[PDB]
């Protein structure tokens, strides 16, 4: 298609620590791939987080719009929205344009005191869900977490972190739309922290060479 | 056509009669030779010619094969000239319209020879 | 029907260094099998020291850089001369784009500048106004058979030190702005060789702190 | 690809570029588009490429047999009504768009053949994405009584027409000149206008650039003795 | 294809909805909850298009509180079907019809009587003992044709639903990955704590 | 959205040392019907101006009432509408340009190629085509239609680059014209014998042409073609 | 194309124009679409350029076989030739055939072979796209018993208006003349037939 | 749907001064899903290597034909069939099927044993031959693979030297195409030796 | 449908046949396409019946309020209206028009208005179904400066060829005669045109 | 659609497939075994379009208990894989393709050592130390990357099955109503008699 869209890889997941959000940074044009770095976590604001999957540009203009209209309901109401405000915002301006042909699969991802960590995912259907794990790979949506369902609450930041990066290692290798880069985001209730971009390419033989896994890629 | 049947079989003694019969005719064919030098070959027939009034230039007993293979031969005359014209069509249909190269020497022969033991087997 | 697009093919490449940037595209313009033009400029100076260029429908495209040098314009008018930085000029060009979104701009756009630390910046921008800055962009018709050379000869992608065994990534360098001019210029000369869309002539639009410069280079015109 | 004949005092002159193109990508830079039948009939193919030299290497193959059976020269009437009874008979899904020119004990010919069966006679022919081009200069140049050289000369220029304007056409001009009671003379690259310049830069590599995993002799020889 | 399923007993209306949400292949959800609470002793549950289920629903509470405040009063379980059915019946000749079929739970407080009305995405209504909606519905009507009673007891009628449930999990393709049951009384309206 | 019903072939044209000609044939086709030969598509605007106009006639007669209007608009209140202030070729071509990319960009184009070939206040040739998707480029030689094909071809061996404008003289330049008409001829199953020619010049103005025919056609060799292969009768 | 064939005194003569094209290109400028298929019956062909050879060619073959057998064939046979791989073959061919042909008992004749391969034999017959312009002119200036000299005139004033008026005619006007004097081929250029 | 572009994967030979190089990804895949990383796309018959892209289950088959064939072949002619007269053997086997074709973008590298002389073919699905002096490309990268060789080639180059450009032209195109990767093989052929290395290369 | 207008010495005629069909059937065999818009501005109407009388009677509305503040309208003015709704509207319409009128200072003009809703002023113009068949007829046997009888026989010959060949057109010929002596009309019934 | 994935082993190989059967919304059986014994060391599952599913393992059955017959000889996996991809290779351009996809688990008592063979209904063949067929692939694959080892044994590639299985029935919408297991070893092949 003409319009860059994006239907793999993003994942947000609550824990004891607040939210994890890891992405991969491929932008696929059918087979052609289009890029390696392109930024699938948008930056609302110091707070919110929204993930990019489906049309880059419905996700990148709509989810700028909302931190436009999040900054406005500061300043009228002299307090943070909620996770649950500035997700409905989003929700029901793409519920207005529904039929039209708006591509949008998203997790917005908050820490507030009045709800603490809470994720939204939010469809251009008009779907709005708050839970506990999303996942996007290969224009599919989970509420999983692509490894072991259970993982852990009780999880380090450190481990959480590292579950999302090994997470989006697993999609990264056997999607193929899905590489590039692992983007890493740690949400709290003080606002989120960029945990760095770590190529999937020596990431996938340090992780080979450290967990003893992909045993069948000869390395 | 109802000979559906060999017309070359075994007799008691092990021979096929029409196969040394066919040789006997070959026998009984002009004289041609061929002999292999380091840096060529040669092949030569008498053009026994039928009647003086005949052109016996019309009459090919040496035949070109492909541009690197020619044919002569004793025997019956009309049976050298169809199989000079199966031996020319198969050198195309069974290798040249394949390998986009013609046969080597030994393989069209090969060819030729098969087509002839076919006639000492078929119907 | 009637299809209100077209494809005047042309191929574009944007490259940022460290104090500079350049955005070069070729001068031929197609329809079909047939050439319009052996020169039609496709990479344009807009002001405030950005050059753009809109490939693919020239129509929409020669539509696009009018609004963005307007926008330039107005932008003056409007906030008493200030200078529209290039990552301004990015996000406007973004709404340009998102305004006609259920009846797109058929271009793939990049524009080219200095960022407010003087540095090279590139953003690409996909027909309805997604886009991300970028240090290497190839447009058009021929950009799947830069993009790869690029990534290797830029980046130095599967590129390691000699008797490392793979081990040491070959050390990434700052490109000088003539290096980076004979990458283009063999760029567009390989996609001259391999793409029937491409040829006829090369301009390069060059960015500094001293302003926008040009350069122009024969192409094959088979 | 630009296909033209040209008819010419004692013979006829076949030319065609040299670009084969997948889509709007150039897969071989010096390709041969003029094609033996016979040794004096030659033709050049527009269309489907494996269409072109397989009709070709066939009716070829048959026009061999045909002229050894009759111990004559093959003729281009032959090679003609061969080739349009084998397309008519596919109703044009063998993509062939051919100019067959020769000669024979009958003289010189030109004809063009179509996907679908249908054949034409004429003293200047054009085929291809580069026809129109061709054409032009053909329309604008050709007189009656061409001498050899000119009809190359005509030719060739029909061609480069193609090379410059047509985008499906390009790289060198190749020509076959057919002349009464004279061997044939095949022109390869008769003309090359688009020879690609030096490049800025070389990029040969240092050795020891590529990370490798393991190295292996490979055994292409035959099971060993002893 | 969900399962949202309603029985009236003698003294309560009882609501068993589908806790899964799926979209192709993909299971987005397996606790979400498929009911909002119009007015105290009225309770609609909905299945349908996604995004559309959830406006309707969350636009028809909106209407129904707004009606509560202004009278100070709570519109009958009859009145807000009727309410219910014509904001459906408009939409099937609107530009972008709602694609919303819907169960009407209420406890009539004047009548003393328990009431479900089934509405469909066109609003059809239909005032019945016991209703459901999707591919579940012709099975559980069988079931329910045999064992219903008009005079049994909410316990009685959990039991019953609890046997569609179970009969359901069984002979269905789909994973609907359990439900969610409400009983509207006299009282008002409690989730069932297990099931 | 429409479709084209009654329609004109080929305009083609280049540019000159001292100016740019441009050339039309008199045809307006109705489908394979050739139904009108007195149809001019070459219409002149002022004494430094001339749109050639291909493609859909009525959407053309509606052109040449908005450049007859724009005339007459530019003289309102306009002391200096025969001197500096006089409509250019590059005021009339950009007028068109927007014209024509607004109405394809409300689905309802006018379904036209358009050259306009001029000469500038300061002396400059103005050649410049835009079409019915409001797509524009400018070249040496430019043609719509067939022209395009076959004309642009014969015309490029003449000016192949900019460098060759200045060598080119107006004998040169006619001449290559009028050959490229009846190569058009020839070989176009939609174009006309009769043509119209205009040269706009720096120094002479414009020479507008009228009632111009192909002639010096070869077709004798016709008559030695007998069959489609074997005939020989 | 514009073809036709007209019976006279002495005979039928069969007129063509000299054009075919690929949509709007003119792909041949000079073809002769009157074709022998026997050596006083000829044919004016219409429609598929593939079809209309490989009927003519294999018509060729049927006569040249008949002749060898029984003689000179009639118009008549020959007509019956082409309706029957015409009409056997309705499904996959385009073409319409005008067979024109001059026996000494029978003199000069025309049939003419539309699409469904039916035969309408006819003191003179128009087809091909620019006959449609011409069919009042025809019926109009057409007599029966003309001389050579106002059958030339009427075929070649007939396909000039056919020629004006439809772009898919052009080129030369051909003609071929069949009487008991031999065989005839008659070429008619542009600056010609168009100032008639 | 479109049968080419299924299982993704790539091909590219060079010529170089007496020698050729031919070399394959090593991904198999169902569309997006990457299903095996040692699926080698090129073989050997005798001393012709033989590389084929496209549709697996025709690579696969065409392989196990042209073993049949080269077998046959050998056993008649008392030698090993030479690269040029397998080209013509692929072009003839690909056509036969004109109307039903392998799904395939084949490549034959291999030096000719008597003439010494270094070859290289490509062909379409329906088996018209491509016989360039400097590089072939197959597969879903192809324009990738086009982009790379065009600057990264360079004639005569020593086996070595060779090696590096392939290898090069191979990994950079590959890390543009989404169906192609997984690991790589390169052969570098001689008169009378044939190394084979496995490249290592990102796993996405 | 064959309808033509031929200017004259005196004028202009306006010639149509009387056939209107749906498919095969003949809905009506005495149709008049022959409809005033002004006391002597006619035109002859061919295309979507429905189309060309709403057409023609908003055309005879702006004639009669351009009459009452302007005084008598030119042909030119006539064949404009015309035009405006024929281009305006060129995607909701199906009518080919043919405006015929008399000024004393202008004489007879015609002026054609094909399905586009371009403007060609011609000495004389053929339109309809019918219109293919007599372009060669009318083309030789048309003269400028024609007497009123000349007239009558070119447009009654040339719709006698256009009945005779197309199954859309039929009836009577019916003709009117716009000339400064006022407004005639013609009828021409078939025993009489049948056997010209 | 339905699940079967094969798991290779350091000494045998696991196949566990999908019990259901479903047409539409309907399910058909609940206790379907997606498997025919090829060989006494070779075992095939097979998942696909009805009737050809069943039609195809048995037509391939027979021809390899035919071979035994014969020879008197087991047929190598390796033998009866190539087998197998050369039958589904002919379907494809057949005038109605079989719409079959299969693994093949077998013991080659030749080399002592367990394979696995996932041939697609293309005739596209790998060998493969785990493989899966439909919708579960993509999750089982990116799991069976984690844990996988090539030394584990029948117990621990039996557990790591049982682990796919358990977040296969969480995360898929269909019901496959539970697995079949199989271990193909040097003793022969025995179904897993609680899974
Ligand atoms: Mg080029
Ligand atoms: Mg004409
Ligand atoms: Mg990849």
């Amino acid at each position: 298609k003409i319009k860059i869209a994006h239907g793999t890889t993003t994942l947000a997941f609550r824990f004891q620590g607040g939210i994890i959000v890891a992405v991969d940074s491929r932008a696929t044009a059918g087979n052609w791939v289009a890029s390696q770095t392109v930024k699938k976590v948008i930056e609302i604001n110091p707070f919110l987080l929204g993930t990019m999957a489906g049309g880059a540009a419905d996700c990148q203009f709509w989810e700028t719009w909302l931190g436009s209209q999040c900054r406005l309901h500061e300043l009228r109401e002299k307090e943070r929205i909620s996770v649950a405000a500035a997700s409905k915002i989003l929700s029901n301006l793409v519920y207005q344009y529904k039929g039209a042909g708006l591509s949008m699969g998203t997790m917005i991802c908050g820490y507030t005191r009045k709800e603490g960590p809470t994720i939204y995912y939010v469809d251009s259907d008009g779907t709005r869900l708050k839970g506990d794990i999303f996942c996007v790979v290969s224009g599919q949506t989970f509420a999983y977490g692509v490894l072991d369902s259970n993982y852990k609450w009780d999880l380090s930041v450190e481990d959480a972190l590292y579950l999302g990066k090994r997470s989006i290692l697993a999609a990264a290798h056997r999607d193929a739309y899905s590489g590039g880069s692992v983007n890493l985001y740690h949400v709290t209730e003080d606002g989120w922290i960029y945990h760095g971009n770590h190529d999937v390419g020596e990431l996938f033989w340090k992780v080979k060479e450290e967990e003893g896994s992909f045993n069948n890629v000869i390395g | 056509d109802r000979y559906s049947f060999s017309l070359t079989t075994f007799s008691p003694s092990g021979k096929l009669g029409q196969i040394d019969y066919a040789l006997t005719a070959v026998k009984q064919g002009v004289t041609s030779l061929g002999i292999k030098a380091t840096n060529g070959v040669v092949i030569a027939t008498e053009k026994k010619s039928s009647s003086p009034l005949a052109m016996s230039e019309t009459l090919s007993k040496v035949s070109l094969l492909t541009p690197d293979i020619g044919a002569v031969y004793s025997g019956m005359g009309p049976d050298y000239r169809v199989l000079v014209d199966k031996s020319r069509k198969v050198a195309h249909t069974s290798y040249k319209r394949i390998y986009g190269e013609y046969p080597p020497t030994k393989l069209l022969v090969s060819e030729v020879a098969k087509i002839m033991q076919e006639a000492t087997q078929s119907g | 029907q009637f299809n209100p697009y077209g494809d005047n093919g042309g191929t574009i490449l944007g490259i940022a260094g460290e104090d500079f940037a350049v955005l070069a595209g070729d001068t031929r313009n197609i329809t079909d099998y047939s050439i319009n033009s052996r020169y039609e400029p496709k990479v344009f100076d807009c002001g405030d020291n950005i050059v753009m260029s809109a490939n693919g429908f020239a129509a929409d495209g020669d539509a696009l850089v009018k609004r963005f040098k307007n926008s330039v314009k107005w932008y003056h008018f409007d906030h008493n001369d200030k200078k529209l930085s290039i990552n301004s000029a990015a996000r406007n060009i973004q709404h340009l784009l998102y305004g006609k979104r259920f009846f797109p701009y058929y271009v793939h756009t990049i524009i080219a500048g200095l960022d407010e630390d003087g540095k090279g910046a590139v953003y690409s921008f996909d027909p309805v106004g997604s886009y991300e800055r970028e240090q290497c962009r190839a447009g058009g018709a021929a950009a799947s058979l830069i993009m790869p050379f690029l990534d290797n000869q830029v980046n130095f992608k599967n590129q390691y030190e000699p008797g490392t065994n793979g081990k040491v990534k070959k050390p990434l360098k700052y490109l000088s702005v003539e290096e980076v001019i004979k990458l283009v210029r063999d760029s567009f000369t390989s996609a001259t060789e391999r793409h029937i869309q491409v040829g006829d002539g090369l301009e390069i639009l060059i960015v500094t702190k001293d302003g926008v410069r040009k350069e122009f280079y024969e192409l094959k015109r088979d | 690809t630009t296909i033209v004949g040209v008819k010419f005092n004692n013979g006829v002159v076949i030319a065609a570029d040299t670009r084969s193109t997948q889509g709007p990508i150039v897969a071989d830079k010096n390709c041969a588009k003029l094609h033996r039948i016979s040794p004096k009939i030659w033709c050049a193919g527009a269309g489907t490429a494996a269409d072109t030299e397989a009709v070709t290497q066939l009716i070829g193959s048959n026009i061999e047999l045909h002229s050894l059976y009759t111990s004559r020269e093959p003729r281009v009437v032959s090679a003609l009504q061969m080739l349009k009874q084998h397309l008519f008979k596919y109703q044009g899904h063998i993509g062939a768009y051919l100019i067959v020119a020769g000669v024979d004990p009958t003289g010189s010919h030109l004809f063009s053949i179509h996907a679908h069966g249908s054949t034409d006679v004429g003293y200047y022919l054009s085929l291809g994405s580069g026809s129109l081009a061709a054409m032009a200069v053909l329309e604008s140049h050709w007189k009656q009584d061409l001498t050899k050289e000119e009809a190359i000369k005509l030719a060739s220029d029909a061609i480069q027409a193609g090379i410059w304007n047509d985008l499906g056409s390009g790289s060198n001009v190749d020509v076959c000149v057919m002349e009464i009671g004279k061997d044939a003379e095949y022109l390869r690259n008769y003309l090359t206008p688009n020879v690609r310049e030096e490049k800025q830069k070389s990029y040969k590599f240092p050795r020891g650039t590529t990370a490798v995993l393991k190295e292996s002799i490979v055994n292409i020889c035959d099971i060993q003795e002893e | 294809m969900d399962i949202i399923l309603g029985i009236r007993v003698q003294d309560s209306v009882i609501l068993a909805s589908s806790k899964a949400v799926t979209r192709g292949i993909s299971v987005l959800k397996d606790s979400d909850d498929k009911t909002r609470q119009l007015s105290p002793h009225t309770l609609m549950s909905f299945a349908g298009e996604a995004g559309d289920t959830v406006q309707f629903a969350e636009y028809i509470q909106a209407n129904i509180q707004l009606y509560s405040i202004r009278e100070d009063y709570e519109l009958s379980p009859q009145a807000v079907s009727s309410f219910v059915r014509q904001e459906l019946a408009k939409s099937i000749r609107s530009r972008r019809p709602y694609q919303v079929n819907v169960l009407i739970g209420g406890y009539d407080k004047k009548k003393n009587k328990p009431e479900l009305y089934q509405i469909d995405y066109l609003g059809t209504k239909v005032e019945l003992p016991y209703g459901a909606h999707g591919y579940s519905g012709f099975y559980t009507f069988s079931l329910l044709d045999h064992h219903y009673r008009p005079d049994m007891t909410t316990e009685e009628g959990l039991d019953l639903l609890k046997l569609c449930v179970q009969e359901l999990e069984k002979r269905m393709p789909m994973d609907f990955k359990g439900v969610i049951v409400k009983i509207v009384d006299k009282d008002g309206i409690r989730q069932v704590d297990d099931f | 959205t429409q479709q084209p019903i009654v329609t004109g072939t080929s305009v083609i044209s280049m540019k000159y040392d001292n100016g740019v000609i441009i050339a039309a044939d008199n045809l307006g086709s109705y489908g394979s019907l050739l139904r009108f030969n007195g149809v001019e598509r070459l219409i002149p605007v002022g004494d430094n101006t001339v749109v050639g106009i291909s493609g859909d006639i009525s959407d053309m007669q509606h052109i040449e009432r908005l450049l007859k209007d724009l005339v007459t608009e530019n003289a309102y209140d306009n002391p200096l509408a025969d001197a500096e202030e006089a409509l250019e070729p590059s005021y009339i071509f950009e007028y068109l340009a927007t014209v024509m990319y607004q109405r394809r960009s409300k689905m309802n184009p006018l379904w036209n190629a358009i050259i306009v070939a001029g000469v500038q206040s300061n002396g400059d040739q103005f050649l410049r085509y835009v079409n019915l998707l409001g797509v524009t480029y400018s070249s040496p030689t430019l043609a719509t239609g067939f022209g395009a094909h076959m004309a642009n071809p014969l015309l490029r061996k003449v000016v192949d680059r900019e460098s060759d404008i200045p060598k080119t003289t107006v004998q040169v330049a006619e001449e290559a014209i009028v050959n490229a008409m009846r190569v058009l001829y020839y070989r176009d199953a939609r174009s006309s014998r009769n043509f119209s020619l205009a040269i706009i010049d720096k120094n002479t103005g414009l020479t507008f042409k009228k009632n111009l025919q192909v002639e010096n056609m070869k077709w004798d060799f016709a008559k030695d073609i007998k069959g489609y292969g074997t005939q020989k009768i | 194309t514009s073809i036709m064939a007209v019976t006279f005194k002495d005979g039928v003569i069969l007129g063509a124009d000299s054009r075919t094209t690929t949509g709007a290109y003119i792909a041949n400028r000079v073809t002769d679409k009157l074709t022998r298929v026997h050596d006083k019956i000829w044919c004016c062909r219409s429609g598929s350029a593939a079809d209309t050879q490989a009927i003519a060619d294999i018509v060729q073959y049927h006569l040249e076989l008949y002749t060898s057998q029984y003689g000179t064939p009639s118009t008549e046979t020959a007509a019956s030739v082409f309706k029957e791989l015409c009409y056997e073959n309705k499904d996959n061919l385009t073409a319409g055939i005008i067979v024109a042909g001059y026996d000494d008992k029978n003199k000069g004749e025309v049939y003419t072979i539309p699409l469904g391969g039916s035969v309408h034999k006819l003191p003179y017959a128009i087809a091909g796209s620019g006959s449609t312009f011409i069919y009042g002119y025809c019926d109009k200036n057409f007599r029966e018993n003309m001389s050579k000299e106002e059958t030339v005139d009427f075929i070649k004033h007939s396909l000039s208006q056919a020629i004006k008026w439809d772009g898919s005619s052009g080129g030369v006007i051909r003609m071929v003349v069949l009487t008991a004097a031999g065989v005839e081929r008659l070429i008619f250029y542009p600056d010609e037939y168009e100032q008639l | 749907s479109d049968p080419s572009s299924i299982n993704g994967g790539i091909v590219v030979a060079m010529t170089g001064k007496d020698c050729v190089a031919i070399a394959c990804d090593l991904r198999l895949g169902s569309q997006s899903l990457g299903v095996s990383n040692k699926f080698e796309k090129i073989f050997h018959y005798g001393h012709v290597f033989l590389g084929i892209t496209g549709l697996a289950t025709d690579v696969t088959t065409l392989n196990e034909m042209f073993r049949y064939k080269t077998n046959l072949y050998k056993l008649k002619e008392e030698r090993a069939i030479e690269p040029e007269t397998f080209t013509q053997l692929v072009s003839s086997s690909l056509y036969e099927r004109r109307f039903g074709p392998y799904f395939v973008g084949p490549v034959v590298a291999g030096i000719n044993s008597k003439s010494g002389k270094p070859f290289i073919a490509g062909f379409d699905l329906i088996g018209c031959i491509d016989e360039a002096k400097d590089f072939i490309v197959s597969g879903t990268a192809s324009d990738q693979l086009f982009g790379m060789c065009e600057s990264l080639y360079e004639p005569n180059l020593e086996p070595e030297d060779l090696f590096e450009t392939i290898s090069q032209a191979l990994l950079n195109a590959a890390d543009r195409d989404a169906l192609s990767g997984w690991g790589a093989v390169v052969y570098i052929i001689k008169k009378d030796e044939v190394v084979k290395r496995y490249l290592k290369m990102r796993q996405d």
